[PDB]
């Protein structure tokens, strides 16, 4: 299952 | 033995030719079972193993919705980096990412990992303290910074301790039969006249599941390094792997020569000699 | 984890492999692999779930009944993972 | 910006039996970028229903590619497997070789 939150760098 | 889930995601920028290229896949070990393409047609994260087709609607939905915003994320990351790094807004760019978990032969969290590349080298990691960033460069540290602020590591820790050890093993007791039994490999020894001084031995393992494999030579017994040669080990194409170990021998020496091979799906190890 | 092998035995009746074993221990998870043997070389069995019983944190058991295997057939490898934990058996079918 | 050309491996799913269907397989790795040709040519002739496998990449960022198709080996006819890359100054041709 994918991570569910969104990352930027 | 123990076991691990990984997800990788490629983006590539194509500059004037419409938005990057995103391809995300999973892994359980060695096994694929999904995947998405930015290219393809579905739209939707797909099933590329039996034992993942068991899996609801709901679950598609919210991979598909997640693997979605994982694309745009990296989709805005590529002109941040472009940025960082003080690049032309014309040549064509590669975002890496990889996160995931491993557990050992007791099901317990053993390891995280949450990463990033650009252009073909690192970028920034997460320490295996699941705490800490490690920049690879300066520009990284802007984004280290960035993450700093906004407890990236707090979330990517829960996550990767509970969710990511949680399905991993889901998948696999749902997939045992092909995720949890080994395959043996198949072995034989070939013999090749090099010249009329030398012969060439080779040293064969056929599919075998899972990749994991050690091939060694031995010569009275003792390892053998010089004169050998060990290829990739590569997949045949129906979920198994291949592998061979070559060494090069003075002619009529053939018989002081061992191949040593490992592997998990084996009572013991096996030892082949030449006739 | 403890567990201890209590039976284990088999035999072949006109091309089908019977095998019956019976493992006791708290195992809470298991993973059953059986293997023909052709002598060196062979392939992974597949059986029915209704040859296999698994009580968590009691036992594993086999009733393998009718399990076509070639003619090659030599002995019975068993691959067992119990809790994490592996363990080969061997069985040489009978009379 | 790291660059890394491809390694290549050219081999058959199954041990190579003339008459019996197998599948050819042309495995490209280690390489950076992404971007890269793969053809699977029988007897110098480019062979049309190949596919590949979903790109993914190694713990050293490099990424790696299946590329296979269907094919039945016979005592003359010859296969390889041609690979471009930014890397290379040209395609790259690996034959196949049932010893390998």
């Amino acid at each position: 299952l994918l991570f569910g939150y969104p990352v930027y760098v | 033995g123990s076991h691990s889930m990984r997800y990788f995601f490629t983006s590539v920028s194509r500059p004037g030719r419409g938005e990057p290229r995103f391809i995300a896949v999973g892994y359980v070990d060695d096994t694929q079972f999904v995947r998405f393409d930015s290219d393809a047609a579905s739209q939707r994260m797909e099933p590329r193993a039996p034992w993942i087709e068991q899996e609801g609607p709901e679950y598609w939905d919210g991979e598909t919705r997640k693997v979605k915003a994982h694309s745009q994320t990296h989709r805005v990351d590529l002109g941040t980096l472009r940025g960082y790094y003080n690049q032309s807004e014309a040549g064509s760019h590669t975002v890496q990412r990889m996160y995931g978990c491993d557990v050992g032969s007791d099901w317990r969290f053993l390891r995280g990992y949450h990463q990033y590349a650009y252009d073909g080298k690192d970028y920034i990691a997460l320490k295996e303290d699941l705490r800490s960033w490690t920049a690879a460069d300066m520009a990284a540290q802007t984004t280290k910074h960035k993450w700093e602020a906004a407890h990236v590591a707090e979330q990517l820790r829960a996550y990767l301790e509970g969710t990511c050890v949680e399905w991993l093993r889901r998948y696999l007791e749902n997939g045992k039969e092909t995720l949890q039994r080994t395959d043996a490999p198949k072995t034989h020894m070939t013999h090749h006249a090099v010249s009329d001084h030398e012969a060439t031995l080779r040293c064969w393992a056929l599919s075998f599941y899972p990749a994991e494999i050690t091939l060694t030579w031995q010569r009275d017994g003792e390892d053998q390094t010089q004169d050998t040669e060990l290829v990739e080990t590569r997949p045949a194409g129906d979920g198994t792997f291949q592998k061979w170990a070559a060494v090069v021998v003075p002619s009529g020496q053939e018989q002081r020569y061992t191949c040593h091979v490992q592997h998990e799906g084996l009572p013991k190890p096996l030892t082949l000699r030449w006739e | 984890p403890w567990f201890q092998i209590e039976d284990n035995r088999c035999y072949i009746d006109n091309g089908k492999l019977f095998a019956r074993g019976s493992i006791v221990g708290n195992m809470s998870r298991f993973v059953f692999d059986p293997k023909a043997d052709y002598g060196g070389v062979g392939e992974n069995l597949y059986v029915h779930a209704d040859d296999v019983e698994f009580v968590p944190g009691e036992s594993l058991k086999w009733n393998v009944r009718n399990l076509d295997v070639m003619p090659i057939f030599e002995t019975l490898a068993l691959r067992l993972v119990l809790q994490g934990d592996v363990i080969w058996l061997r069985c040489v079918p009978e009379l | 910006m790291i660059q890394r050309t491809p390694k290549i491996q050219v081999y058959s799913r199954h041990p190579a039996e003339n008459g019996k269907s197998n599948f050819l397989n042309c495995y490209v790795s280690g390489f950076h970028p992404s971007d890269i040709e793969v053809d699977l040519l029988k007897n110098g002739e480019r062979i049309e229903k190949v596919e590949h496998s979903d790109l993914s990449f190694s713990k050293d960022w490099s990424f790696y590619l299946l590329y296979y198709t269907e094919f039945t080996p016979t005592e003359k006819d010859e296969y390889a497997c041609r690979v471009n890359h930014v890397t290379l100054s040209q395609p790259k041709i690996v034959k196949w070789d049932r010893d390998m």
